[PDB]
């Protein structure tokens, strides 16, 4: 049968690679080449992010399907630096190619890549600061947000998204220990503005039903009534009809929604909180009779909606329109009603201060492509702080720390020889990969962009001096104003690393003829 | 256009492929070639040095490596299939950098830059033994032997290499000693045993009959002129139209010049050497044999070589006809010898001539065809290897053992330099490293594993220290008798550095109508 | 699936973007050569336009560099109205002469971002050949006609153009002070002839109710109002659906009687003698409105209704949430006349003069529809130049004049934003050479004058493609708005830094 | 580029070209018929061109011109369907010349509408007024137009008819248009040629009612287009069965139902209903009916769509979709209403004058047998068009060919004083021209390019001389033997033809 074996095998990885990386590699910084996925519908779309358009793409090979995995999570923690890990890590393989055709096993250099990262990271920690406080971190952050909105929905700084954007973060840091998720923080956009139209939202955000814009729209207290029972009777989320077999009892039934409007509006007024969550809902008519006598509900919320709200409150919900005590219900530090579009029915604002497991920033947006750029930027954001946060720490990165690095695994090749030295050389050679095809993306050449960075590593260390990364005559970092978190920069070594271990691990090149379906 | 890239892809392609091929250099390795030619005859060759002279290719790129030997042979007289196979590491550095978009240009640049500095590198790790001192020279003349065929003809042929250098040599560390001014002849009979260096000049030829001068007193001949005697140069009014009358215009003929070569013997010539091409028949048949007679040495049809020496060393300058009697301007000279040496041979020596402080001559002996080859390889060899000092001295690792030293001292020289150089010389250093490597991939079976393994060994041992090239195992290189001159390997970078270049700065065909 | 790497990509999208370009220069502008349409996946039936926007709708493309020309030529219909094929056309060329600089080693982000710096300095020269004009009320007549009688000819619909310019001018011009379009109705009907025309002076409701209700009321007294008859809008007088009956059936037909008639009743107590209703009039209530003394129309418009509201002076009931207690409208006079071979109903006296209605009066229907679009195009120009009352030179003498800003720019330069500096010059000029081949009289001759003319400055000679010489423009029939002209600048240049910017395409079909 | 437009419009071209030349060959009364095979694997006989291009054509953008060329011949004169198809193939030929030289489409296409402004001029010079409001003119010039025409063998009693029911219909010398909006062609089995006559009224068709009266005078012309039941269920008919007492239940609703409606339709005031099909209307009672009938109404029952429109605008009789729309005002007034059983079997409903916008004129066409009543529609069809195109355009030109020429060569001579880069255009256009007489005297039968020849030159010293003459076959006076065309009839085939070329150059 068919076989690729041995050397061929690795041969056809290679390949895989190097393509995926390309695609990767042209689209490095923000000086990068926009994503278009057109899928199997055809509707197109503009993305950004190694992560984001590996998952969306149709694997087609065994590296391929290894790097969505790894991608996810630089994602997460990091979010950023996604592109950057593929373009690392296909490229170390088109060098370890290279070391194959001399006569080098993978085997040998596969293991010194694992030292040679050791001996990067070392590098690292020397290169910028280690130490900052939350106060004080907020300079390299908005040198983050320069560069992070300016290559996805805008060219430019915008610094109410930005500041929005990093306070949610903090809200979240000071409940527990100094550290984040990626699930106690979200980005919920909601078209009816422009991207400029932003809130900081401290719980959630709700849309708040109104049956007609001649009710009254009033908000009050700071309390929320979380419950699933009634605040007016249910008509729980099914049809119905009225089902009457005389005048008589379409009269008696209407009387009866009167008292039961008065009756739930006093028991949750008693408790304390007088603006209602009810899972359930009711007609158009009894929901026009209970805003007109005032003290405004919200009905017609989904399942998945008030599981929301009671995570961020910490409370609880009621199963019973019998029990409701204030302990019962959950617990906000605020209520109150914003315009949600610009155009478009009031919302209601649930911020907390009283407990905060989910901050979500509320961003407005026009069309449906314009909103999924701005929120990509949010998201890199969120990331990029929550690295700061749990220890305080940034490099220059961009181009800066990649080659200072580099330089500096090369030289151990010629200290150490023996096993290693092949393995650190091409090792090397890959971290330069990184500022030097940001340069094929942007306007200047590879070579002469890369060479010029290089002089300045010989004649000074732990530079604030990469390559330009705003598309300038100059070239800085500190004037390019990219920083990367120390830890985020450190985790592509890692990732990078570790792709070429995996590959590595078992002999089973073994197919009968699935290995891709 | 289109025609540029892909010249430059196949040129490439092709030398270094050959360069595959022929790279099985050092020791016992590859198999062996019995070739059918393109015109049909059966040739057998070995020797890697031999090979690459005669090696006839029609290839622009590929004839650049025939011609690289030439020249080496010149300069060093040494390391003439390392130059070419090292030329081969600096064509796979080639490709690798077009594919980076590394401009061809560029690529020239670099081959100089790597040139400057690394010649630099080898000469601060060499030891400087001294051209003039022959304790060094007799050691450095036994690695050279002991390499070649020869492991007990060794023994003669060392010492005999420091006199003759000696001989001809100049003071500094400036280029001097030549090939121009060692002469090389051979001679059928002696022994390897009793090869004789003769501190003036002796002339390879062939002299008539035995029983000449094989003395003292003579005066060395450079004649261009042809006798007049009549049916010669002179008026014979006798036509022959019979054999009778034939045979007395040819004893009339040989008469005269019984005559002409006691004037020839007035001068003092014990010694007359004829010139190379006639002006009727020269001296004729017939005056050879009366010449014999008057004790004078003979050769008409005499080789390029000695017209171009005599003259030089001895300032011998051509005289007028014998019966207008000759000019005097001949050289001084003192002996006229027959060598004649367990009965075969004949040579002229002129001792006791004229010289401006050069040239010597050593004369190399074998009882039969084969023997006289055997001592004849060995000595150019062992000559070379102490004339290289003297053009440029010292002593650094042998078998080109330091261009793999040269390598890891010379990759750091290049991140420090940061240019767009840099990367072509890092790239070249790793494809030195090859050079044993490669030697050994073609034979076999299995290439891999060895090859990687042969580059650890070398490399870790530092600066000062790696695998040996003559013997194997992990020691100091630099001076344990696996030394070779500075001059072999410096030249050798050189040569390789020029021809190579030269590939990357054509564009688009070209090719003569 | 396939994974389209940067060079293969910049191919497919040339490619993609050049074949929408030829059928869009060719519609171009007045003399422009035809488009068939041809309907594609049902049929294969034809229709002939000149309006390079219908190419794209009706005949669809699935490269996807194309698909980004066929989202930007939307928003010029809308917005600025015209122009929607005179950015796509420069859209393509921008690609066209990018094309040379992607071969010669040149990366797509030189091009772009030297084309950015090249967009500010193509504005500063819009402004510069873009003189003011219709300031005063004569002038101001003058400069609404030269845009309006562009889009027409450029959209399809140039045989009956004048008459239609007259109108459009002419209602537009009675505002004053505001760019609205939300009094000027715009309203296509069948009956009447190809040639007339009418702009009532008030508003009209085109629907009618025949000489079997009243119709002439003086002094009239608006309600507006969306009152359901079947459709039942709340206020219910009826009763629920129940069965409990086989002959309840009958029960149901007569709860819905006594509905429509309650609602009539207190229609009535606002004391009116015109309502107006945007739902249907069932034949019950009609007949009781016909008595009543009040005037019933049914199947009024979602726009017209509510536009009409605003100008007399009324104000709507919102889904009948105001039975009586909702201010009215006041008219001078309701006359029922016949124009054309119809029956109208004619507003006049109505509150805020601004108000007309522009009835488009068609003989054959492929006209009357065409009409419609092309002359909505021209309105929303209209009310734009009413903000900034100022034109630029059209013709190609304004393509010229910022091809020319950009190329003195480009000679001063020698850096990487340079490089492309030639490339934005030569594309804003590739533009009249279009206009040329459509004059039909040969390129090379007048796009030379018209660069001579420009360095030297002058904005006072331009492309006569009317005459197939370089001719005067001094405002004349074929000069453009600089409304129109910065859009078009800008959505070109931006849709093909965005197709430049997308080369990592991977498709997954 | 333009170059492949320029690539697709030379296929185009070609392919018209190729179904055009069919009809060089069936042009005129010595026209040859052409066997045609449909997808469907009969062969059509015909010497009609407009039909041929119809009933099948192939699949390029330019043949769809062609159809669509003559249909709208068909509307505005009714007549030169078969020429008009042959000047269009023939400018093609001269396009193709220019195109090569230089001359791009908006330059060909600019100029061909320019010389049809130019053609028009000399073609009216040449043309000589006659009466409109004269009968004896007006047939003259109709009957000429006969004999060309492929029907004629009953044509010649049909064209006094075809001049009377015009006649009725100008009132004023401006002579309106005259268009067949107002002249109706109603046909009835039984019945001669002579037995055919202009009813005052219009003619029905079909007559259901025997229930009813036969003979009302001062009658009030009612239209329904409501219903007469209540609505469908399954059937027209409110009223289905499944159940015995299923049908009970229906009928307590439709009885009520058909009683309130009869009697509403009698209140208002009518003597004649003009009521449609079971199929046009969703319910109707047969018992509904009897008692509508019953009350002393006269009703025709099942009639066309077509005829409900018809009758609307003609005699004023308007809309009634509606109960709440039966007023006054949409009644007519009519004079009589008879049922005729004589000049042909069958009944139908004349309403023998009738108070009506413009004037309307309807002729019954009747005849022997099937086809013989077939062959005079056709007949009336021929002669009416020709009247009307000559009320419209008062002026008289000659046929047989001769004005072809004569435009052609002015507008040569003309292009050159003019000059200019379009002179090409015009100039070749005007050598399209000479095609169309040429290829009907090969079809007469004499050498054609000779013919032609011949003509110019004694058009160019006399002017109006020599045409095609059917009798000779050639070269005789057509001032000796009148051959007529109404002006209307060759400037139609000019201005049409040069819009169709206009469309395919401009066209990508």
């Amino acid at each position: 049968k068919s076989r690729l074996m041995g050397l061929e095998a690795l041969k056809s990885h290679i390949m895989a690679a190097k393509a995926v990386a390309n695609t990767m590699r042209t689209s490095l910084g923000p000086n990068g080449l926009d994503k278009m996925m057109v899928d199997k519908d055809g509707d197109v779309t503009v993305t950004n992010d190694g992560a984001t358009i590996l998952s969306m793409m149709d694997v087609d090979h065994q590296i391929a399907k290894l790097m969505v995995e790894l991608s996810k999570s630089q994602d997460d923690e990091i979010g950023d630096g996604t592109t950057g890990v593929v373009v690392l890590a296909g490229a170390l393989l088109e060098e370890a190619e290279q070391l194959l055709d001399r006569g080098i096993h993978p085997i040998r250099i596969a293991d010194g890549y694992e030292q040679a990262a050791r001996v990067a990271i070392e590098h690292l920690d020397k290169i910028s600061d280690s130490v900052l406080v939350d106060i004080k971190d907020t300079e390299p952050l908005i040198q983050t947000a320069k560069t992070t909105l300016g290559s996805k929905v805008v060219n430019s700084c915008h610094r109410q998204m930005a500041e929005i954007a990093v306070n949610a973060v903090l809200t979240v840091a000071d409940m527990e220990r100094r550290d984040v998720d990626f699930e106690l923080i979200k980005v919920e956009g909601k078209v009816g503005g422009r991207l400029e139209d932003t809130k900081l939202i401290k719980g959630v955000i709700v849309d708040k039903d109104f049956s007609h814009p001649q009710m009254p729209k009033k908000v009050e207290d700071a309390k929320i009534a979380i419950l699933t029972c009634p605040f007016e009777p249910p008509k729980p989320k099914t049809k119905h009809k009225l089902d009457v077999t005389s005048v008589e009892d379409y009269k008696a039934l209407q009387k009866y929604e009167k008292e039961k409007f008065e009756e739930m509006i006093q028991q949750i007024k008693e408790t304390g909180a007088n603006l209602a969550i009810c899972q359930w809902g009711f007609d158009d008519e009894a929901n026009h009779l209970l805003l007109q006598n005032n003290l405004p509900a919200v009905r017609w919320v989904g399942g998945p909606e008030i599981e929301l709200i009671a995570i961020a409150t910490g409370g609880r919900i009621v199963p019973r329109f019998s029990e409701l005590t204030a302990e019962k219900l959950g617990f906000a530090g605020l209520v109150q009603e914003i315009s949600f579009g610009t155009t478009k029915d009031k919302m209601l604002v649930i911020e907390q201060c009283k407990n905060s497991r989910a901050v979500t920033i509320f961003i407005r947006g026009g069309n449906k492509m314009i909103i999924e750029e701005a929120k990509r930027s949010l998201h890199d954001a969120l990331c990029v702080i929550r690295n700061l946060i749990r220890d305080n720490r940034v490099v220059y990165g961009g181009g800066a720390a990649e080659i200072s690095c580099a330089l500096a695994v090369s030289q151990e090749a010629d200290k150490c020889p023996t096993l290693e030295q092949y393995a650190m050389r091409a090792f090397a050679d890959a971290l330069e990969v990184i500022p030097m095809a940001l340069s094929e993306n942007s306007g200047m050449n590879p070579i002469q962009t890369m060479t010029e960075v290089r002089a300045r590593q010989v004649k000074e260390m732990n530079p604030a001096l990469g390559i330009d990364c705003l598309h300038k005559g100059t070239n800085d970092m500190k004037q390019q104003h990219v920083i990367e978190t120390l830890i985020g920069k450190k985790q592509q070594i890692s990732l990078a690393t570790q792709m070429v271990r995996m590959i590595l691990k078992i002999d089973d090149i073994r197919k009968p003829g699935e290995s891709e379906e | 256009r289109d025609k540029p890239a892909q010249i430059r892809f196949s040129n490439i392609s092709a030398a270094k492929a050959v360069a595959d091929a022929i790279r099985t250099s050092l020791g016992p390795k590859g198999m062996d070639k019995m070739i059918q030619d393109g015109k049909g005859d059966v040739t057998i060759t070995n020797d890697g040095a031999t090979i690459l002279k005669q090696m006839q290719v029609l290839h622009p790129a590929a004839r650049m490596l025939v011609e690289l030997s030439k020249a080496q042979d010149i300069e060093a007289g040494d390391g003439t299939t390392s130059v070419v196979i090292i030329a081969g590491s600096l064509l796979d550095s080639c490709t690798k950098l077009l594919q980076k978009g590394i401009h061809p240009t560029i690529i020239s640049e670099s081959f100089q830059k790597a040139l400057e500095k690394g010649i630099e590198i080898l000469t601060d790790m060499s030891r400087p033994v001294e051209l003039s001192d022959r304790e060094t020279l007799l050691n450095s003349a036994t690695t050279s032997l002991n390499s070649k065929v020869v492991s007990q003809y060794s023994s003669l042929l060392s010492p005999m290499s420091v006199n003759a250098v000696m001989k001809v040599i100049d003071p500094a560390t400036a280029t001097s000693v030549d090939l121009r001014d060692i002469k090389i002849v051979k001679k059928l009979g002696g022994t390897i045993d009793d090869c004789e260096l003769v501190e003036g000049l002796v002339l390879t030829q062939k002299v008539s009959n035995s029983g000449i001068t094989r003395v003292e007193k003579a005066k060395i001949g450079l004649i261009q002129f042809c006798l007049s005697a009549p049916k010669t140069d002179m008026d014979n009014q006798i036509v022959v139209s019979d054999y009778a009358q034939m045979d007395r215009v040819l004893r009339e003929e040989r008469a005269y010049i019984l005559n002409l070569v006691k004037q020839i013997k007035k001068t003092g010539c014990n010694v007359l050497l004829i010139q190379k091409s006639i002006l009727r028949d020269a001296l004729s048949d017939l005056a050879l044999h009366f010449l014999n007679k008057m004790k004078i040495m003979v050769i008409k049809d005499i080789e390029r070589e000695d017209i171009e020496f005599i003259c030089k060393t001895i300032g011998t300058k051509p005289v007028a006809h014998i019966d207008q009697f000759t000019a005097d301007m001949l050289g001084s000279a003192e002996l006229a010898e027959e060598v004649n040496l367990n009965g075969s041979g004949k040579l002229l020596k002129i001792t006791g001539c004229a010289s401006p402080g050069k040239t010597v001559t050593i004369v190399v002996r074998g009882s039969n065809k084969l023997v006289i080859e055997e001592a004849e390889r060995s000595i150019h060899d062992a000559l070379c290897v102490i004339r290289c000092l003297v053009k440029k001295r010292a002593l650094i690792a042998g078998g080109g053992a330091p261009e793999i030293e040269l390598a890891l001292r010379l990759t750091e020289y290049s991140r420090t330099l940061s240019g767009m150089e840099s990367y072509c010389v890092r790239a070249f250093a790793d494809a030195m490293e090859v050079i044993p490597s490669t030697l050994a991939e073609n034979a076999g079976l299995n290439p891999i594993s060895t090859v990687t393994e042969l580059r650890n060994r070398h490399a870790q041992g530092e600066k000062t220290a790696g695998i040996n090239v003559r013997k194997g195992g992990i020691s100091n290189i630099l001076e344990e008798l696996v030394v070779q001159p500075l001059l072999v390997s410096v030249s050798a970078l050189t040569l390789a550095t020029e021809t190579v270049r030269s590939i990357l700065k054509i564009d688009d065909v070209v090719n003569t109508r | 699936a396939d994974e389209e790497r940067a060079e293969t990509a910049r191919l497919t999208s040339f490619i993609g973007a050049i074949a929408i370009g030829d059928l869009v220069k060719s519609t171009l502008g007045p003399k422009g050569m035809d488009k068939i349409l041809l309907s594609s996946g049902r049929d294969a039936s034809l229709m002939v336009t000149n309006d390079g926007a219908t190419i794209l709708k009706n005949i669809g493309v699935d490269n996807p560099a194309a698909k980004v020309l066929v989202d930007m030529s939307r928003v010029q219909d809308d917005e600025v109205g015209d122009g929607t094929t005179s950015v796509t056309v420069l859209a393509a060329e921008l690609l066209r002469e990018a094309e040379s600089l992607i071969a010669k080693k040149i990366h797509p982000q030189t091009i772009i971002a030297g084309w950015r710096e090249a967009t500010k300095a193509a504005r500063e020269a819009l402004l510069s050949s873009a003189v003011d004009h219709g300031s005063d009320e004569v002038k101001f007549r003058q400069d609404l006609m030269n845009i309006a009688g562009t889009t027409l000819s450029s959209k399809l619909l140039t045989h009956h153009k004048d008459h239609f310019t007259k109108l459009a001018v002419e209602a537009v011009l009675r505002l004053k002070g505001s760019g609205n379009l939300e009094a000027i109705h715009i309203i296509k009907k069948l009956g009447g002839s190809l040639a007339d025309s009418y702009l009532d002076e008030g508003f009209l409701l085109d629907k009618k109710i025949g000489v079997n209700q009243p119709k002439r009321i003086e002094n009239a007294k608006i309600l507006i109002a969306n009152t359901g008859m079947d459709t039942d809008k709340i206020k219910i007088f009826g009763s629920r659906v129940r069965v409990d009956s086989t002959a309840k059936v009958a029960e149901i037909e007569h709860a819905e009687k006594e509905k429509m008639k309650e609602k009539v009743e207190r229609i009535l107590k606002h004391g009116i003698n015109c309502f107006i209703n945007r739902q249907l009039i069932y034949n019950y209530p009609e007949q009781l409105f016909g008595a009543a003394g009040v005037m019933a129309i049914e199947h009024a418009d979602f726009a017209g209704v509510e536009r009409l509201a605003l100008v007399t002076g009324g104000e709507i009931a919102s889904t009948f949430d105001h039975p009586e207690l909702v201010k009215l409208g006041s008219c001078k006079l309701i006359e029922e006349v016949m124009i054309g071979e119809d029956k109208l109903i004619h507003f006049s006296g109505v509150a805020l003069g601004e108000a007309c209605t522009i009835v488009l009066r068609g003989a054959t229907q492929q006209i009357l529809d065409e009409a419609e679009r092309s002359l909505h195009d021209a309105l929303c120009v209209l009310a734009q130049t009413v903000k900034d009352s100022r034109t630029v030179y059209g013709g190609g003498c304004s393509e010229m004049l910022m091809a020319h800003a950009v190329t003195q720019l480009a000679n001063r330069t020698p850096g990487k934003e340079a490089v492309a500096m030639e490339s934005y010059a030569k594309a804003l000029r590739m533009l009249p050479t279009i206009i040329a081949d459509n004059a039909g009289y040969d390129s090379a001759d007048l796009v030379a004058q018209l660069r001579a003319a420009h360095s030297e400055g002058n904005t006072t000679a331009g492309l006569d493609m009317r005459e197939g010489t370089i001719g005067d423009m001094a405002i004349l029939g074929i000069t453009e708005s600089f409304q129109v002209k910065r859009q078009v600048l800008l959505s070109a240049a931006e849709a093909a830094e965005v197709i430049l910017r997308v080369d990592n395409i991977i498709k997954a079909a």
